[PDB]
């Protein structure tokens, strides 16, 4: 029946760029728990030579 | 002969023609208005 | 009221020109504007009021064809009264509206 | 950015000229007036291919529309589209030439394209990176056959990397408009396989054999026949006004149909075809646009390849679907009717595919054949042209114009070659 | 100060481009506007005094209604107004068109941006080329900048990952002649380089997921995939780190033999991997059976010669080393002889992210092997067929030699791919 009757369907017009990439939720980003910490600044070459 | 072939194929081209248009679809549209 | 630009697929029932038809939604595709028929006059016309009972024509805004009765097919109804609507503008060999497109929007 | 600057000519010209720029301003969302009552704003960004920029909001077409006598563009001026083409683009003779090759070739054609000589240079100028141009005219008249073929000769020679081509109307083989139209189309067609880069091929019974029998009209007007070929004239040029996943544009689909600059003979079609009786009926899907494709009925040629070869065979799509299931039935045809193609191409069938439909429709598809099919299409012009010239019928009518009879019959022996060119890859 | 340039070609290159740039706003903490709501951003990113993170990227068309649909909708903000380059013509499905002329004004304004991202970074691991053979721009203009990019950068790490024609369908026809004279300037120009077919994902994402009627970019998250593994030790811890230079030191024994493969082991859908146990044995079953690979050739013809794992998540090195001992000692897995061990193994803390609207769940496991083999010399092989098939009519040839070209190219492209399909037995055996 979903299948059957439509939806409202405004998006006939569009391009697939706008349906299959929109904006995701706020809560879906990962959560980095594997990472090097960053307060303490990570061995670099600061001596610029 | 030749000509007999030809004036055959001119004649069944012209006239496929005409059967297909008003023989075969005028009483397409008498039959559907008639069903209504 | 609504009648859209003609396709292959979208014609009126008797005639096959551009049909007109009801619908509940809202759109440019709605609206009309009437005028006058007699066509040395209607730039002078463009806005007086229109008065009750005159014979004025109907067209389209976006199609700019206009509101048709045909009195010479007939639709057979439930209420037995007949006739055919469209929307094609008719002129004659003098170039002026024929009487099939004249309406009046009476009170 | 890219822009399509449009040539018309004469009563085919203009009664195809006024239908194909009402196709386009349905597309677009264009009244009569100009301006732009649309809904998005996907009908707005590549505009500028097709329409000018005026004062406001205003529209206007890159449109040519010439005939050598105006009782064809009075109609077109006063018709409901007759408001929205700027007054200085019809270009009218006053004597026209009447169904004679001659008389629109050199003694009133070519003292009338000084004038359309300079409404395309105001005009082509005007874009940025032009593509090219089309035009649409017929083989049979004396307007669009004679001096638009003269246009042909006379733009390639300015502008001869941007892009020609041809709707042209070939003669209907079996019932004929006009006797002497033999003439008028057999000098055409060696003026136009030097000077076109590709060509289409719109016949009149091969409208007829469609709306008659696909349609089931009884009533076909040429305001019908004219929506059958400008379904197809603004299905060609989809992607360069619509996006998509896979693109397109006039270039790229003759770079893949033109072989030899000697071979750019197509038949185009159009996929969703039913009646309006017949049309709840049937599932809008994918193999039910490319079972008609093939099929001998929706071409608009006059001329069946099943004698033939299809050298090479294109597609253009709409709808937001052809990925995958466009890809087993375009494996599927190249498996099942397997003695219609030739062996000496890889794969034949090109792909493009825009995502917007046409408006009040789901999805369609677009045809444009390369075929050696139409070897027995010129071939019955050069049987009754043949069957006319050696009792030199009609011949008055062209030697005292100015022509002769060696270019009579040079049209002859380059146009019995370019059968028998063809005639090897059968 | 890991960073890794990357270069996408194309209409496979920003519809590629978009899919592989959405991945890793949603891997590290990234707004599509830009901002963020603990630093391996910085492979990709680049920062500012405002918090603001702009990617290291090149779009590159030659067509504007490609590129200007990505600086109109969602990611707008994200992308510097001057990275994506866009000409006004398109050179459409020819090469001289992308070599010689169109590709020439093009070639001018990408060096300028090339050249600014490059100074920007410290520690440039190397550049990354994603395009497609099919095209104008993927196929002429990109062996252009390769023939270009040598000279400023010498010995630099440049990887190639191009979209190879499938064998069977196609979806042109004078795309051979593209396809082959490609390799011979990515020959010399190339240091690795991947292959996948699009017909190879086709089948793929109907069999091993339950998504039929896909569209290309159902297609191209598991493109996109591939390319998380890669630099997936430069920016997440791992038990045993890679790089990218360690690719192309165990994969390719020759310079003239630089073309791995490309698996990725746990594809498995939303719901059809949520009932089943997927065990380190258990993906690394699915990359050795000849029904999964990214590419349409079987290698029970071919030979393996060399390898190379990449793991992620909840792995022990236990279990790797446990179900590695079995498929060393399967016969229906054959290597050469002059490659004794032929493996490398990689291993990263970090579980790969799940894409809202995806087809992928949530996994534990997966494994992205490239394998290179002698399964490749029946790619050239259908690749030749189809060309001396069709050069034997001269069937396209005058739209090529009109264009700012000659010729002799022809000629000597196929006799150059049969020096390379002569190679492909010599170390085969
Ligand atoms: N897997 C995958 N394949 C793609 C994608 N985009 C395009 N392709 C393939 O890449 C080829 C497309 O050629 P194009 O990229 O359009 O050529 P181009 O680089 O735009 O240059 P032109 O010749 O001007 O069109 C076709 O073979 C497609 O099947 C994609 O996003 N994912
Ligand atoms: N398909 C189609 N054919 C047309 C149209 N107008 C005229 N023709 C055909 O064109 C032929 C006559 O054209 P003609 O008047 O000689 O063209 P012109 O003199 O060059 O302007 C006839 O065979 C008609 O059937 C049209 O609008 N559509
Ligand atoms: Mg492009």
């Amino acid at each position: 029946k979903q299948k059957w009757l439509p939806p409202p369907e405004a998006t006939l017009r569009e391009s697939i760029y706008t349906s299959s990439y929109p904006r995701p939720p706020a809560g879906a980003m990962s959560r980095r728990e594997h990472a090097i910490p960053v307060p303490p600044p990570r061995l670099q070459p600061v001596p610029h030579f | 002969q030749k000509l007999v072939d030809i004036n055959y194929c001119k004649k069944l081209h012209v006239e496929a023609l005409q059967r297909l248009q008003n023989q075969t679809r005028d009483q397409m549209v008498q039959n559907e208005n008639d069903d209504r | 009221l609504s009648s859209d630009h003609r396709t292959l697929l979208k014609s009126s029932k008797r005639s096959w020109l551009q049909e007109v038809f009801l619908t509940h939604e809202d759109s440019y595709l709605n609206c009309w504007q009437a005028a006058f028929p007699h066509p040395q006059l209607r730039l002078e016309y463009e806005g007086s009021p229109v008065p009750a009972n005159t014979k004025i024509l109907i067209t389209h805004c976006h199609t700019n064809r206009g509101l048709v009765a045909h009195r010479h097919l007939f639709l057979r109804t439930y209420f037995g009264q007949e006739a055919e609507v469209a929307a094609h503008t008719y002129l004659d060999s003098h170039r002026v509206e024929k009487p099939k497109n004249h309406w009046m929007l009476v009170t | 950015m890219r822009e399509i600057v449009h040539l018309q000519a004469g009563q085919c010209g203009n009664q195809i000229g006024a239908k194909f720029w009402e196709v386009i301003s349905d597309e677009h969302g264009i009244d009569p007036t100009g301006t732009y009552h649309g809904d998005s704003d996907l009908q707005l960004e590549r505009i500028n291919v097709y329409y000018n920029e005026a004062t406001g909001g205003k529209y206007v077409p890159r449109a040519v529309l010439v005939d050598l006598e105006p009782g064809t563009m009075d109609s077109v001026r006063s018709g409901p589209f007759g408001q929205i083409f700027r007054p200085d683009n019809f270009v009218f003779g006053q004597s026209g030439a009447g169904n004679n090759w001659a008389k629109g070739h050199y003694t009133e054609g070519a003292e009338l394209v000084d004038s359309v000589l300079d409404v395309v240079r105001k005009e082509a100028e005007s874009c940025d990176c032009l593509q090219g141009f089309q035009l649409t005219h017929s083989l049979g008249g004396g307007t669009g056959s004679g001096m638009g073929t003269l246009l042909i000769s006379k733009i390639r020679e300015e502008y001869p990397d941007r892009i020609m081509n041809t709707f042209s109307v070939v003669p209907s083989p079996k019932v004929s408009d006009t006797v002497v139209e033999p003439y008028n189309a057999t000098l055409s067609v060696h003026q136009l396989v030097e000077n076109t880069d590709e060509t289409y091929c719109i016949d009149n019974e091969a409208l007829y054999d469609i709306c008659f029998r696909t349609l089931k009209l009884t009533t076909p007007t040429y305001g019908d026949l004219n929506h059958l070929v400008s379904a197809t004239m603004s299905g060609v040029t989809t992607c360069l006004r619509f996006p998509g996943q896979l693109n397109a544009d006039l270039r790229k689909l003759a770079v893949n149909m033109v072989p030899f600059p000697r071979l750019h003979f197509f038949m185009p079609g159009f996929a969703p075809l039913t009646s309006r009786g017949s049309q709840q009926y049937r599932a809008l899907t994918v193999p039910e646009l490319t079972q008609q494709m093939f099929d001998a009925k929706n071409m608009m040629a006059a001329c069946d390849p099943r004698h033939g070869r299809y050298l090479t065979v294109a597609a253009v799509f709409r709808g937001r679907m052809s990925m995958k299931e466009v890809d087993e039935q375009m494996l599927n045809v190249q498996n099942k009717n397997s003695s219609y193609f030739v062996e000496w191409i890889p794969n034949n069938v090109k792909t493009a595919v825009c995502d917007i439909p046409p408006r009040g429709l789901k999805m369609s598809a677009t045809f444009i054949g390369n075929s050696t099919a139409i070897q027995e299409l010129f071939k019955r012009i050069s049987e009754q042209f043949t069957a006319m010239f050696r009792r030199k019928a009609f011949l008055h009518w062209y030697t005292g114009e100015g022509m002769d009879e060696m270019e009579f019959t040079e049209a002859e022996s380059n146009m019995n070659d370019l059968v028998s060119e063809y005639q090897q890859y059968q | 100060m890991r960073e890794c340039i990357s270069v996408h070609v194309g209409q496979a290159g920003v519809q590629i481009g978009n899919a592989c740039w959405e991945l890793y706003c949603l891997e590290h903490g990234i707004q599509p506007d830009g901002q963020m709501p603990d630093d391996s951003f910085n492979t990709f990113f680049s920062e500012t005094g405002a918090g603001k993170h702009v990617p290291r990227a090149v779009f590159v068309d030659l067509e504007p209604t490609v590129i200007d649909e990505v600086r109109t909708g969602t990611y707008r903000q994200l992308f510097h107004p001057e990275q994506l380059i866009t000409g006004k013509e398109d050179a459409a499905n020819n090469y001289a068109r992308g070599h010689y002329t169109i590709g020439k004004e093009l070639i001018d304004l990408v060096l300028d941006r090339i050249r600014k991202l490059a100074d920007q970074c410290t520690g440039l691991q190397g550049f990354l080329i994603f395009h497609s053979f099919g095209g104008g721009t993927g196929s002429g203009f990109t062996s252009l900048l390769m023939e270009r990019l040598s000279v400023d950068y010498g010995k630099k790490s440049k990887l190639e990952f191009s979209i190879y024609p499938a064998p069977q369908v196609s979806t042109a026809v004078v795309e051979p002649y593209n396809s082959i004279l490609t390799t011979h300037t990515t020959l010399e120009h190339s240091d690795c380089a991947f292959m996948v077919d699009n017909e190879a994902i086709y089948d793929i994402c109907r069999r091993n997921l339950d998504i039929e009627r896909p569209t290309y970019t159902n297609l191209n998250r598991l493109i996109g995939q591939i390319v998380s593994s890669i630099t997936a030790s430069l920016r997440f811890d791992g038990a045993l780190n890679v790089d990218l230079t360690e690719f192309q030191t165990n994969l390719v024994p020759y310079p003239r033999i630089h073309f791995p493969l490309a698996t990725y082991a746990p594809v498995i859908s939303a719901e059809k991997a949520y009932h089943e146990q997927l065990s380190v044995a258990e993906i690394t079953n699915a990359c050795f059976e000849p029904a999964n690979q990214m590419v349409k050739c079987d290698p029970r013809h071919g030979k393996y010669m060399a390898c190379c794992l990449l793991y992620r998540g909840d792995v022990v090195p236990k279990d790797v080393n446990a179900a590695i001992a079995t498929i060393k000692t399967k016969r229906t897995i054959q290597f050469v002889d002059w490659c004794p061990t032929g493996f490398k193994v990689g291993i990263n803390y970090q579980p790969p992210t799940v894409v809202p609207g995806g087809d992928l769940a949530k996994v534990q496991r997966a494994v992205c092997m490239l394998s290179n083999t002698t399964a490749i010399a029946e790619a050239w092989a259908r690749l030749d067929h189809k060309f001396d098939l069709m050069y034997a009519k001269r069937a396209f040839v005058h739209w090529y030699v009109g264009e700012g070209m000659e010729e002799g190219e022809f000629s000597e492209a196929r006799e150059d791919m049969a020096a390379l399909e002569k190679d492909y037995e010599e170390v085969g055996m």
